[PDB]
């Protein structure tokens, strides 16, 4: 019950991810009910979450949380429902998480955001379809880039080049991104695509979702059907040869090799799976949360 | 007095967002009846059953708000055109249930978008809901003057954009609009929220919504200009295209986040207030007829039926045309009798459907400024009317006027006339039976007499307007053909339409008519060069005349005698709307036909293609003799 940390955190867990030292960022919504609005939490005890009495730092937001990331070791990057990218940060302290900047620059929701290599620029998309680039010491736009032409449903920054990241829309486009071109943009060569994973030890490699439950391996082509519904989510382990954890409206988290087999399936959840994190400790827990209000900490066989 | 609404999709608590829209000026708020990212499943265990509630209570708002304040908006996940099955099917029942939780609410409108061309089963869903309970309830589909696709920027190094015209592309999102409301067959709850971007296609995309039902337009804030001061404003073509939509007094809408975050959020709707005072204010017409527009009316019969007091009060109210009547007068006059024999020669002026006397006024103000004597009969076959003229003369015209009560086709006149006067004129000329009316006095003018007045021409213009082809479909009647709406003309002030080709004339008649064989019948083929890609839905009707030499009268449009209130427009329909192509001709026929009881018309198109004979035999619409 740390300080400005509401007492009821929302039903529906929108985000979580693990920081160096093990502490887990959760990110809710209130997608239901009289009040629609989000929050921000940080437990310290991964396993005493989502139980607010027991939580490091918390903090209301104004609408919900779209989606949010990490920045650093004390930021959070928070794509909101009102149309605002928001900066907020841990005290020295890390038992209050403060607003740092709050710019409302896209003109729908913010879905999707993404720290680029730095750690000093980010990307956005909305369903305003445009995606911008941020800089975020000076807490301004650099860029608003309309290649897409319906909502933006991924953005995923390049692992290691400052200047790459991929972007995928209802539009069926996905786009390989290289601020150092005259023109940016290009096409990569279905059903929608809804999610992007970059490979993390191969520089030219990623893995995209589709809304029909396909996942597929990528170079600069290898598909499996995973999920019977859209695939919500990817996320590389850290392993030297890594796993792939996929995530679905269908409910179920799939743990997959590297020519996309399945090695683990869960179905603790009993709503959408919204989010997975892959402990820095120990390399084979792997931490989903989903509208169920679950925050599941599977064991994953190696 | 702007009526105007803000457009948002993220409203964390309902009653402090409105209160924030009200007072920022706002009469209402268009948001989401259920949270836009809160995707529902209808099928699968186990999301499906997920713990309600579903949404937001309807206890958060009196009545009178969800009733007046609130449009509601489709969530946009909602798909029911997707490619993939279950999301056709999820996409099916939440639209389902969002529509019906808007009938439940009663929400006067709810939006829906029109976001790409195939919106089949989108269209069948609505139709569905449309079907299930009369309602009065509004859909406005959000539609853009172009396509997202179509003004992407020209980044992708692999996919340049096009940069050569496409004429009728750039016309494709008025296609998703159209097919979509023909698979809704013309319902009239399904109306156009047009949005508007920073950049404006070609003048010929912007008119393809003319005739449309246009209820909103939607301003996003990233539009807008920024002024010397900061403040937010519109670049003089976006200005041109909302000038243009105040005079359809759509709803505006705004949309996006406020970018010019140094001023307040007022302020773009301060400056669609600071146009709207700005533009000329009702000039005597505008003031008159903005109530009038696009009301169906039946055309008068002055002929077969008795007017009624107000309907002449109607007549009077317009100097301008009776001024016009009097230079005529006045300028035979002096070409009839020279100044020698000013006190010798009395013309004898006959008033032919003198109605309550303006005529006559006329007459008697013409021979004042003439200084030339006349003898005047008042000849009136509405016995209510003639009432008035036989109170005027007992009080004012004195014996200098003679009213007659009589059919002009059956009075014996004591003598002949030096002038008839006449305005058995209807919108489309002689729709009245001018002609036949006249022809039947013409025995009793003078070898030499003057008809004044002395001749008259109507005129035909194909147009456009699915807006009023759906009024006239409305007027299906209990115990007639059920298409009998579509077979007879109306005199309506024609406002939301487009006018595809220039007026031509198509009826002319002469009066006295010399010719020793009298046929009022006609047939005429007309051909309209169409230089636009349009939907043809019938054919507006207006009529020139001479009174005297250069003195007219004229509702056509490029000739409109300026300041002259009388006559709207007449309209003639087609049962079935008619695609047109750019650079293609219309080609209508008209008859005026005749027994001894009733005229009539009758219509056909024949080019680029053909339609069925309009009112054949006079079946659905005749005018009594
Ligand atoms: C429906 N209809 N058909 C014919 C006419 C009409 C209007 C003006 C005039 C007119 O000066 N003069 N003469 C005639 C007929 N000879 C006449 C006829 C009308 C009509 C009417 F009877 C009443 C109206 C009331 C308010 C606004 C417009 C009209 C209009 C119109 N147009
Ligand atoms: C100004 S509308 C036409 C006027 O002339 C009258 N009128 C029309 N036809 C005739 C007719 N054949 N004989 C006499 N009056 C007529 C009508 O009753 C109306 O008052």
């Amino acid at each position: 019950l740390p300080p400005n940390a509401p007492a009821c955190m929302e039903r529906q867990l929108e985000a979580a991810r693990y920081r160096s030292d093990g502490a887990l960022l959760l990110g809710a919504s209130s997608l239901s009910g009289r009040c629609w609005a989000g929050s921000l939490w940080l437990f310290k005890d991964p396993c005493a979450a989502p139980n607010e009495g027991f939580c490091s730092a918390g903090v209301q937001t104004e609408a919900g949380v779209a989606d949010l990331t990490w920045v650093g070791e004390r930021g959070i990057l928070v794509a909101s429902d009102s149309g605002a990218v928001e900066l907020w940060e841990l005290d020295e302290n890390e038992t209050l998480i403060v607003s740092k900047f709050c710019k409302y620059e896209h003109d729908d929701i913010v879905s999707t955001v993404s720290v680029l290599s730095s750690g000093t620029q980010a990307v956005s998309g909305s369903k305003d379809i445009c995606i911008k680039v941020w800089d975020l010491a000076q807490q301004v736009v650099l860029s608003s880039y309309r290649a897409h032409a319906a909502q933006v449903t991924c953005v995923a920054a390049s692992p290691h080049k400052d200047s790459v990241f991929l972007s995928c829309s209802e539009d069926n486009r996905i786009l390989l991104w290289d601020t150092r071109c005259p023109k940016p943009a290009s096409q990569i060569g279905g059903y929608l695509p809804t999610s992007l994973a970059w490979h993390p030890q191969q520089s030219e490699v990623f893995v995209f979702g589709d809304e029909n439950g396909t996942v597929s391996l990528v170079d600069t082509v290898l598909s499996s059907a995973v999920h019977s519904q859209c695939v919500t989510g990817l996320v590389f382990s850290p392993h030297s040869v890594p796993f792939l954890a996929s995530l679905s409206e269908d409910c179920s988290l799939a743990v997959l090799d590297s020519s996309l087999s399945e090695l683990f399936r869960s179905q603790a959840h009993r709503d959408f799976v919204r989010d997975a994190t892959w402990s820095p400790l120990n390399h084979s827990l792997l931490t989903t949360v989903g509208w169920d209000h679950q925050v599941v900490h599977h064991v994953v066989p190696t | 007095r702007v009526s105007s609404g803000r457009d948002l999709n993220c409203v964390p608590e309902i009653a402090d967002t409105l209160g924030a829209v009200a007072k920022q000026g706002f009469d209402f708020l268009c948001m989401p009846v259920f949270h836009p990212r809160f995707k529902r499943e209808f099928i699968q265990e186990p999301a499906k059953n997920r713990p309600g509630p579903q949404t937001r209570s309807d206890l958060l708002l009196s009545g009178r708000d969800w009733n007046t304040l609130i449009v509601g908006k489709l969530s946009p996940w909602i798909r029911p055109d997707s490619k993939v099955e279950k999301i056709r099917r999820n996409s099916e029942a939440a639209m389902l249930q969002e529509l019906n939780f808007g009938a439940y609410l009663g929400l006067p409108a709810f939006l829906l978008p029109l976001n790409q061309e195939d919106n089949t089963n989108l269209a069948r869903v609505l139709t569905n809901h449309i079907h299930t309970g009369h309602h009065s309830s509004m859909f406005w589909m959000r539609v853009p003057l172009v396509a997202p696709e179509d003004l992407r920027d020209d980044i992708i190094e692999n996919a340049p954009t096009t940069h050569t015209e496409e004429y009728s592309g750039e016309e494709k999102t008025w296609m998703w609009w159209h097919n979509f409301r023909t698979l809704c067959d013309y319902s009239k709850r399904i109306a156009v929220a047009l949005e508007i971007g920073a950049d404006l296609p070609s003048n010929h995309v912007i008119d393809r919504w003319l005739g449309e039902p246009i209820k909103a337009a939607i301003l996003p804030t990233s539009i807008f200009l920024t002024n010397k001061k900061g403040f937010p404003v519109l670049s003089k073509m976006h200005q041109r295209l909302i000038f243009r939509l105040l005079k359809l007094e759509v709803q505006f809408i705004i949309t996006g986040t406020n970018h010019h975050s140094e001023k307040e959020f007022c302020s773009y709707l301060q400056y669609l207030e600071y146009l709207s005072q700005n533009r000329p204010p009702p000039n005597a017409y505008e003031l008159f007829a903005k109530g009038y527009e696009d009301y169906l009316q039946s055309p008068l019969q002055p002929l077969m039926d008795n007017l009624e007091s107000q309907t002449y009060e109607v007549f009077e109210k317009d100097p301008i045309k009776y001024s016009q009547y009097q230079q005529a007068i006045y300028k035979c006059l002096l070409d009839r009798v020279p100044e020698e024999e000013k006190d010798t020669n009395v013309q004898v002026l006959m008033v032919l459907g003198a109605g309550r006397g303006p005529l006559v006024n006329a007459s008697l103000r013409a021979a004042k400024q003439a200084d030339r004597r006349i003898k005047l009969y008042a000849v009136e076959k509405n016995p209510n009317a003639v009432v008035t003229l036989e109170n005027w003369q007992f009080e004012e015209w004195g014996s200098q006027v003679t009213v007659v009560s009589s059919d002009m086709r059956e009075w014996v006149a004591p003598e002949k006339a030096d002038i008839i006067v006449s305005e058995l004129l209807g919108s489309f000329a002689d729709n009245e039976l001018s002609p036949e009316c006249l022809d039947g006095a013409q025995h009793f003018l003078k070898d030499d007499g003057v008809s004044i007045p002395g001749e008259y021409t109507s005129f035909l213009a194909p147009i456009s307007s699915s807006k009023l082809y759906n009024e006239v479909r409305a007027c299906r009647e209990k115990d007639r053909d059920p298409e009998a709406q579509f077979e007879m003309p109306y005199v309506v002030r024609l406002h939301n339409f487009h006018q595809l080709s220039a007026p031509q004339p198509c009826f002319t008649f002469s009066h006295p008519n010399r010719d020793p064989m009298i046929d009022n019948n006609r047939y005429c083929t007309l051909e309209f060069p169409v230089e636009v890609n349009t939907v043809l839905h019938g054919f507006a009707g207006y009529f020139e005349t001479v009174l005297y030499q250069d003195i007219t009268l004229s509702i056509r449009p490029e000739t409109h005698s300026p300041g002259m209130f009388s006559w709207f427009p007449i309209l003639f329909p087609i049962k079935q709307p008619i695609t047109v192509r750019e650079g293609q001709t219309i080609c209508v026929r008209f008859w005026r036909c005749s027994n001894s009881k009733k005229v009539w018309y009758e219509w056909a198109v024949t080019a680029p293609v053909c339609s069925a004979i309009h009112n054949p035999t006079g079946r659905s619409y005749t005018i009594g003799l």
